[PDB]
């Protein structure tokens, strides 16, 4: 029983609420696989691939940051597992830090291991 | 006699806005270490308090519009019965 | 024309600022031992002045000597207070 | 008589610039914060305006094992 | 910011065109007008004292303070004189506006503050640090200068 | 563009806005005046004077006809007969009804001629109107109430008020065509008594005057003779 | 998500003054809280005692996330009170799906549905409602002493605002003053307790306090008396906010004075957040070795308050004649049971604590929903009772006296049975869910040697049952004082309704009466689901009780 | 209190007290208090009736919280002195 233009105004706010809520749901579904809280075999594979390519290319595993190392620790300790709190407060990691919770030996073993495979193949030519 | 509520609003909005400015003064003397990351939180803090000021402005708790010839009757001639 | 009598109080106001500036610069300089004073003195600066006093006796005293005089190793002031810690 | 924003967005913008200049240009200046946060630092990289490294605010302890120096020992005194 | 700060300093000192406190022609205004003998001296001295201090602080913040455009006595005198010249100019402008404008009503002067000056300032509070970060000009906060 | 004057547009005289339907307002007032003067005797010069001025001005108002008037009148006359219950004051009241969000219209009879008075919701900004202008009579009486306070709260209005969207049995009243701005100027040039809005003001006052004159019976013998010497000043004997 | 909704709602609210937007804003708040449930349902796929978040100032547990969702669901249910008009018009000619979804109906609704009621004109009401929710969920997820203080003030200040938001009621402003003044004193004790922890321990982190407690529980120079004493002062402030005796005087006055729809939210949401917060703090500070620490344990304040609440809640309710004061005292007795379960720190009692809190929140919600629905139903009834005429704020609190319920079984028999089921669930009559809640608390208290408190719990339960029976007697044993309104059905007082299609073309025209004016579906359905959950719990108890069993196992997992 | 905090070196918080509490909170309190109708007679309680409870509360509360104050706050209040 609202007036002439009340419903359009309400729908505008509802549409923005749904877009914000819908986006956070989309982010949670992808980030839950990084957390290991959802089935992530495809994501495990491509991460193993993606990070190995960086090792042999020489680039840092997570990239380069304009933030001081101390401030990288602050960013890491703020957004770490933060998507589990998305029903109350949103947060996103936009920093390039080296605190991802994972022992990074696995990325170097593969890189070394398939650097020799390309070495033997190069020789046998 | 009754007193004017605008006096309470002026003091209320002053105090609440006085607190928020106070909370930004540490940032202005710490901008170098805060850099980009501290600036984000300051901008988040400013954005939140700006919305409450929009509420202040939109509802005009200071009575911005305190002080302020369409005719409802139109007549039609039809003639003799 | 120019109404100079109207401008006289401004000249007095301008001259009062100069008197304060000149006077404060002179008395501070005599207090510092005939040298220009310090400003924006932080904790490092204050500590360096105390170390200067335990070499010369004066908080603004300077010495280029590479070897400290005897008793320097004994005159580092530990400050004592009764309440505020 | 006043235009409505959601039906005619551009007409409202011109009216607000002319009829509520203080409110309109506060929103414009406020939105320039994010705009320069997105434009200039990419611009500065392209032209070669590099960011200065942070100045030391603590003693810069050298990374690695100690160098095992041999010099200025006690026998060197006097 | 300098223009807004100067306007705010005039209002902060109950000076015209923001001078309802001493206005006798306005029917309800003129609170300062009932102050006799010593009490008038207290209030008046405090007001002129604040006018001079708001002009000094304005020069400090925006006009370079004591800065200009070997002996300690003359260096000090020039610094004092430069601060005085800048302060005196703002005192002149301060007098200049009282003589030039009519008086704003209380409801209008409160609306000027809360719907014009503050919304611009809070917008500038967003923009300025973004410019500082974007140009790598966030200053150091240690004891320097 | 400037073909028709804008109702409410300032005329130049402060507080005197442009009239919404000025030609019919004059006809209504003039005819209401002649009918109200029928209760005065024929030997009253007051009645003879008002008649002469009004019937002369009435003739001039009729001399200016809005474009397409004949086309409008046939349908408007046709509309009254088929929906008389919608416009009769004895049923909907002299204001046309209690619904302000909707359009009201009442047929009225003066001097042998029929007029329809119409009322429309005021054009207000949609950002500020609540429930499309429906009158707020507070909230309903909830809880444990006596019958008496229920009737004092207009509970019977539930059985007689109409939703604004509910237009099944009723019809939309169409307005008379308006005189153009050119037609208004040439008509008031004919009357020669100022702007059309001022002429309407004079007609409203003249309509108000008849009731005072009838109640005072100003046409009968002198009420009180001047006693001797009442009006004698210091005039020298000629 | 709750924070985006608050900011987004405020911006939309800031630029409007239209009070007809209030019902729409309430509905968007329901939609917004539904997304909050979705994001927290997504977050339960991990097993942990706790994950500190956001620099260690917050934390997340399986327990924390379960009770975020519960707080959201209770708030959606309560928000219906301001999102749908209390009454509707129903007819058999507009009941098909093709009708509700393709056709429209038209009638003069304003007086019938109370379109302009006070509880439908407060623009900012759903927004202050969400502010309280934010304080409640932040308090659950709080990991730090400063975070504790900020969240409790955030929830508390919103509740004061809600008690006063009906600014034209003399009762509501009076109740708002009382809650703020006594609530502000309570907040000093919380700040004093938190501050005494910091000044002695040197940390604001709950993690660090637990570590300090754990090492000091051995079996000299810095004996840690501060921890129990500070938490004792800290706990007293939280006992006020749950209205536990002897800190309960404010609530019968505040609950009665503020409007009933406001009372529904104010009397439910705050206990859930404080009790859940207290549960973790009880666990990690609970000494194991019988040392000098355990003898000064702050949790005796909880056991004393449970005892005092069991007596005050049941004895003082005996003479209440106003229905809202009785519910306030009925609540005090139920927090007595809740506090007993929190005090016994056993696996059994923690399962009992978790189940009791949820089922009482659902049950107390039903009682308020039934009480508001009975108030909205009396519109078509009149009475000549001289007492009812002299009531204040009749529009805000239509039912104020138990005597107003006299013969309600003859006005609406099935709605009266729903009230009776809920009240019988409060006493603990099997096989209602209320019985099973009291049964679990008593078995856990008995198994831990709490014999004396278990005996007082049973004795006070019989006393409490007296005023519960007293409400039921008024509804069923007497004929009503309310008569149907004559002018609503007088053989000629019929209002009109039009049925129109998708193209706004007429289909039919029906003349209607007061007997075609019914309770709105949201309120009847919510009462019907909850009433059947209370009644049929014995067939549906497996998942509900297994959830708490698993939650306690995670908390206790050595 | 603000002057005390300034003199021990807590200059920022001490000045914050002056700006915030005196500068704005107290100004708001006096505005409302100096606009409302107050009869001082309606506000006077018989304080002598509250004096025995005043003594009992003071001894009870002080004896409990003082034991909780850490050494930093009690080392220099109430021959051999510690520097
Ligand atoms: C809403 C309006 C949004 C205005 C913000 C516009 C951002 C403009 C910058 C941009 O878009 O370019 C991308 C640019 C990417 O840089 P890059 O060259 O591609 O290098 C890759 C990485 O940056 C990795 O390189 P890095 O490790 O060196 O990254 C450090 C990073 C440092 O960046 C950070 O510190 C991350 C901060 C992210 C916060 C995320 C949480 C947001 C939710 C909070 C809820 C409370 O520095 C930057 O990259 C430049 C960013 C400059 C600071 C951005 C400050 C604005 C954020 C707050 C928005 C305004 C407040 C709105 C609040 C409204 C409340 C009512 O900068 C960003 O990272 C943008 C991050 C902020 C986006 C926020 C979006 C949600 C708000
Ligand atoms: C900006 C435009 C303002 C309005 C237009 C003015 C205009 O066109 O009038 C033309 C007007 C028409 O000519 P006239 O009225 O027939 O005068 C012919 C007489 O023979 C002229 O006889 P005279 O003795 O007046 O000759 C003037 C001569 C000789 O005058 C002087 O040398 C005196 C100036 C320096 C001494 C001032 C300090 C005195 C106190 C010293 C310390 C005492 C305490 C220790 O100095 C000049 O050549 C011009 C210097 C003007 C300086 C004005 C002083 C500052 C006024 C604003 C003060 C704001 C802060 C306070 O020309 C003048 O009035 C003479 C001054 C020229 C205008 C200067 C405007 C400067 C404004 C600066 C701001
Ligand atoms: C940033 C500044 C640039 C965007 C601001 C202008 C956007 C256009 C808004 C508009 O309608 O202008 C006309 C509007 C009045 O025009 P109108 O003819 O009366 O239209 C009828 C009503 O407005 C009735 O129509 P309405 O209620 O739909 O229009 C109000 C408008 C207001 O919404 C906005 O202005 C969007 C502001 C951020 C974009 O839209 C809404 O309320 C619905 C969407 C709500 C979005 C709320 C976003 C909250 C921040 C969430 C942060 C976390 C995200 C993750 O005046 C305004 O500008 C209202 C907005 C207040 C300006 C301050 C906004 C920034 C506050 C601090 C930053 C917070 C972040
Ligand atoms: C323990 C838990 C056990 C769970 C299972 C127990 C059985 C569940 C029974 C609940 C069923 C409720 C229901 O559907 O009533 C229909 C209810 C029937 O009432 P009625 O007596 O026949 O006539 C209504 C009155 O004439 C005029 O209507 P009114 O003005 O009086 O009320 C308006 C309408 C409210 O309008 C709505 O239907 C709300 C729609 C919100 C969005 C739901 C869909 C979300 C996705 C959207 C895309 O009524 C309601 O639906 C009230 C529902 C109250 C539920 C409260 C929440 C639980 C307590 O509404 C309808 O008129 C037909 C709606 C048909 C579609 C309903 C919306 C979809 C529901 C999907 C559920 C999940 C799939
Ligand atoms: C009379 C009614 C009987 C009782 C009703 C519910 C009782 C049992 C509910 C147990 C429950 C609901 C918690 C909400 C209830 C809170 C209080 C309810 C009020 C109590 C009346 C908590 O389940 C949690 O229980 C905890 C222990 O108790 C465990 O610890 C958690 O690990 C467990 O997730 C079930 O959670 C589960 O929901 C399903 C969604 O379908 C989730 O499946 C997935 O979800 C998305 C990936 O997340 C995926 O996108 C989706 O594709 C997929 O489907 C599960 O992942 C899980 O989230
Ligand atoms: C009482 C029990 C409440 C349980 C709510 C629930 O678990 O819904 C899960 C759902 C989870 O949805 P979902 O994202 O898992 O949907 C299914 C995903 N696929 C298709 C892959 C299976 O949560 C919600 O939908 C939130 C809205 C429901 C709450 C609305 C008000 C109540
Ligand atoms: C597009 C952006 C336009 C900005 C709004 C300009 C404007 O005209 O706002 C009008 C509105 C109140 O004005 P009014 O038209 O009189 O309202 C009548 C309602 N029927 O004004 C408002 O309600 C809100 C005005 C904007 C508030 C800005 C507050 C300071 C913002 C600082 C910058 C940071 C955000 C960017
Ligand atoms: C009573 C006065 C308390 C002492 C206040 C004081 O003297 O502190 C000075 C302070 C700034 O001076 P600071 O350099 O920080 O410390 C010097 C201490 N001798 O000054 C300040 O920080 C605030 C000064 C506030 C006003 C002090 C005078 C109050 C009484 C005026 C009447």
């Amino acid at each position: 029983q609202v007036g002439r233009g009340g419903f359009a105004k309400a729908m505008r706010l509802a549409g923005f609420i749904g877009l914000a809520g819908g986006f956070l749901y989309f982010y949670q579904r992808s980030i839950l696989r990084f957390y290991g809280m959802s089935e992530n075999a495809r994501e495990v594979e491509m991460d193993m691939r993606e990070m190995t390519d960086r090792v042999k290319a020489g680039l840092p595993l997570y990239g380069e940051s304009r933030l001081s190392p101390a401030m990288q620790g602050v960013a890491a300790r703020q957004s770490r597992y933060s998507a589990l709190f998305f029903g109350v407060m949103p947060w996103f990691n936009f920093v390039n830090h080296n605190q991802h919770g994972v022992d990074t030996a696995k990325y170097y073993q593969q890189a070394e291991r398939e650097l020799e495979a390309e070495r033997l193949a190069r020789e046998q030519a | 006699s009754p007193f004017n509520i605008s006096f309470f609003i002026y003091g209320l909005v002053f105090l609440l806005l006085d607190l928020e400015i106070l909370l930004l003064y540490p940032f202005a003397v710490s901008e170098y270490v805060n850099s980009a990351y501290g600036l984000a939180a300051a901008l988040i803090f400013i954005g939140i308090i700006t919305i409450g000021f929009v509420y202040e402005l939109g509802h005009d708790a200071l009575k911005v519009h305190s002080r302020q010839l369409k005719s409802s009757v139109v007549i039609s001639y039809l003639g003799n019965i | 024309p120019v109404p100079f009598e109207t401008l006289i109080p401004y000249g007095i106001i301008i001259a009062m600022f100069g008197v304060t500036g000149a006077g404060m610069a002179k008395v501070r300089h005599m207090f510092n031992g005939d040298k220009r004073h310090r400003w924006s003195v932080d904790q490092w600066d204050k500590q360096q002045m105390e170390r200067d006093r335990r070499l010369t006796g004066h908080l603004r005293g300077q010495t280029d000597n590479p070897i400290a005089p005897p008793g320097f190793e004994f005159n580092n002031p530990w400050k004592v207070x009764x309440x505020x810690x | 008589t006043t235009p409505r924003f959601w039906s005619t967005p551009l007409k409202y913008c011109r009216w607000a610039a002319r009829e509520r200049p203080a409110l309109f240009f506060s929103v414009v200046i406020g939105a320039l914060g994010p705009v320069t946060l997105a434009t200039v630092p990419p611009l500065r990289r392209l032209i070669g305006d590099v960011d200065a490294a942070p100045i030391p605010l603590t003693y810069p302890i050298p990374p690695g094992p100690r160098k095992q120096l041999k010099g200025y020992d006690d026998d060197t005194e006097d | 910011v300098f223009i807004i700060f100067f306007i705010g300093s005039v209002a902060e000192t109950n000076r015209a065109p923001f001078d309802l406190a001493e206005a006798e022609s306005e029917l309800v205004s003129g609170f300062m007008t009932e102050h006799a003998a010593v009490i008038f001296v207290f209030f008046f001295l405090a007001e002129y004292g604040s006018i001079v201090l708001m002009c000094i602080l304005t020069s400090i913040l925006f006009l370079g303070g004591y800065l200009l455009i070997n002996a300690p006595t003359v260096e000090g005198s020039f610094y004092g004189l430069s601060l005085g010249v800048k302060t005196s100019i703002l005192i002149f402008v301060f007098i200049w506006t009282r003589a030039s404008f009519p008086r704003i009503r209380f409801d209008q002067l409160m609306s000027f503050c809360w719907t014009v000056l503050l919304p611009i300032l809070f917008a500038l509070i967003v923009l300025v640090p973004c410019i500082l970060y974007s140009f790598n000009i966030f200053p150091v906060n240690i004891s320097l200068l | 563009k400037g073909k028709f004057l804008v109702p409410g547009a300032p005329t130049g005289l402060t507080g005197l806005g442009t009239h919404p339907s000025p030609r019919s307002a004059l006809l209504y007032l003039y005819h209401s005046t002649l009918e109200k003067l029928k209760q005065i005797p024929e030997h009253s010069v007051y009645r003879q004077s008002v008649e002469a001025v009004t019937r002369h001005r009435l003739a001039l108002v009729e001399s200016v006809v809005p474009e397409g008037y004949d086309a409008w009148v046939e349908r408007a006359k046709k509309l009254l007969e088929e929906h008389a219950d919608q416009f009769d004051p004895t049923k909907v009241g002299p204001e046309g009804g209690e619904e302000v969000q909707g359009a009201r219209a009442v047929k009225v009879e003066r001097d042998g001629r029929v007029f329809v008075v119409s009322r429309l919701p005021k054009e207000e900004d949609e950002r500020v109107l609540e429930w499309d202008g429906e009158v707020d009579e507070g909230p309903e009486l909830e809880g444990s109430r006596t019958l008496e306070e229920k009737i004092e709260g207009g509970l019977e209005k539930i059985f007689t008020r109409r939703d604004v969207k509910d237009t099944v049995g009723r019809v939309e009243w169409e307005p008379e065509p308006q005189l153009t701005a050119e037609q208004v100027a040439e008509l008031e040039n004919k009357i020669g008594a100022g702007l059309i809005e001022e002429v309407i003001q004079v007609a409203e006052g003249e309509l108000k005057l008849v009731d005072t004159m009838v109640k005072a019976r100003v046409w009968e013998p002198l009420e009180e003779q001047p006693r001797p010497g009442q009006w004698e000043y210091f005039e020298r004997k000629p | 998500m709750i924070m985006i909704s608050i900011l987004s709602l405020l911006l939309s609210t800031s630029v409007t003054l239209r009070r007809d937007m209030s019902i729409l804003f309430n509905r968007i708040s329901i939609i917004a809280l539904a997304y909050c449930i979705l994001h927290d349902t997504m977050s339960l796929s991990f097993i942990s005692k706790g994950i500190g978040l956001h620099g260690g100032l917050l934390h997340i547990t399986n327990l924390t996330q379960i009770f975020h969702i519960f707080i959201f669901i209770i708030s959606i249910l309560i928000l219906q009170l301001t999102s749908f008009y209390p009454r509707k018009v129903w007819i058999p000619e507009y009941s098909s799906l093709k009708d509700i979804f393709f056709n429209k109906i038209l009638y003069y609704r304003t007086k019938i549905i109370n379109k302009m009621g006070e509880h439908m004109k407060i623009i900012e009401y759903p927004l202050i409602l969400l502010f309280v929710i934010s304080g409640a969920v932040f308090l659950i997820s709080t990991n730090d002493l400063v975070s504790i203080f900020l969240s409790i003030e955030l929830q508390s200040y919103g509740l004061y605002l809600l008690s006063t938001i009906y600014r034209n009621s003399e009762l509501s402003t009076t109740g708002g003053l009382i809650y703020f003044l006594l609530g502000g004193l309570s907040s000093c004790f919380i700040l004093l307790g938190t501050s005494l922890l910091y000044v002695n321990s040197g940390t604001t982190s709950l993690d660090g306090l637990y570590i300090l407690n754990s090492i000091s529980d051995v079996n000299s120079w810095y004996k840690p008396y501060y921890l129990n004493f500070s938490l004792l002062i800290f706990s007293i402030g939280f006992l006020f906010k749950v209205s536990a005796a002897p800190f309960h005087f404010w609530s019968p006055d505040v609950y009665d004075a503020i409007p009933t729809i406001v009372t529904t939210f104010v009397a439910i949401i705050a206990k859930i957040s404080i009790f859940i917060f207290l549960l973790e703090l009880v666990y990690y500070t609970n000494s194991n070795a019988n040392s000098y620490l355990s003898e000064f344990s702050w949790t005796y304040a909880l056991l004393i308050s449970s005892l005092l609440s069991l007596i005050i809640g049941t004895v003082v309710g005996l003479t209440q004649f106003r229905i809202k004061r009785l519910l306030a005292y009925s609540t005090i007795s139920h927090v007595g049971f809740i506090l007993l379960a929190l005090s016994v720190s056993s696996i059994e009692s923690t399962q009992a604590f978790i189940f009791y809190l949820i089922q009482y929140s659902i049950s107390n919600l039903n009682a308020f929903f039934i009480l508001i629905t009975i108030g909205f139903s009396l519109y078509g009834y009149v009475t000549n009772n001289k007492e009812y005429k002299s009531l204040l704020d009749k529009n805000n609190s239509p039912i104020q006296l138990i005597s107003q319920l006299k013969g309600y079984f003859y006005i609406n028999p099935l709605l009266s049975l729903s009230l009776a089921i809920t009240i019988f669930s409060f006493v603990g009559v099997p096989p209602l869910v209320g019985f099973f809640a009291k049964q679990m608390v008593l078995s856990a208290a008995l198994d831990n040697g709490y014999i004396f408190l278990s005996l007082i719990a049973i004795i006070t339960s019989v006393i409490g049952a007296v005023y519960y029976l007293n409400v039921i007697k008024e509804i069923f044993f007497y004929s009503p004082e309310h008569e149907v309104n004559p002018v609503l059905n007088e053989s000629d007082s019929n209002f009109s309704l039009r049925i129109l299609n998708e193209k706004n073309v007429l289909i039919r025209s029906v003349l209607l009466k007061g007997r075609n004016i019914f309770i709105s579906s949201p309120f009847s359905i919510t009462i019907s689901i909850i009433t059947n959950v209370i009644l049929l719990f014995i067939f549906m108890n497996k998942e509900w009780l297994s959830m708490g069993t698993i939650l306690v196992q995670i908390l206790f997992s050595a | 209190v603000s002057f005390y905090l300034i003199l021990i070196g807590l200059n920022f918080v001490g000045l914050s007290y002056l700006i915030v509490y005196i500068g704005a909170v107290s100004i708001l309190f006096l505005f409302i208090l100096m606009l409302i109708n107050i009869r001082t007679s309606e506000l006077q309680s018989n304080t002598s009736n509250s004096i025995p409870l005043t003594i009992l509360v003071g001894i009870i509360i002080s004896s409990f919280l003082f034991k909780m104050l850490p050494y930093g706050v009690i080392i220099s209040n109430q021959k051999n002195d510690l520097f």
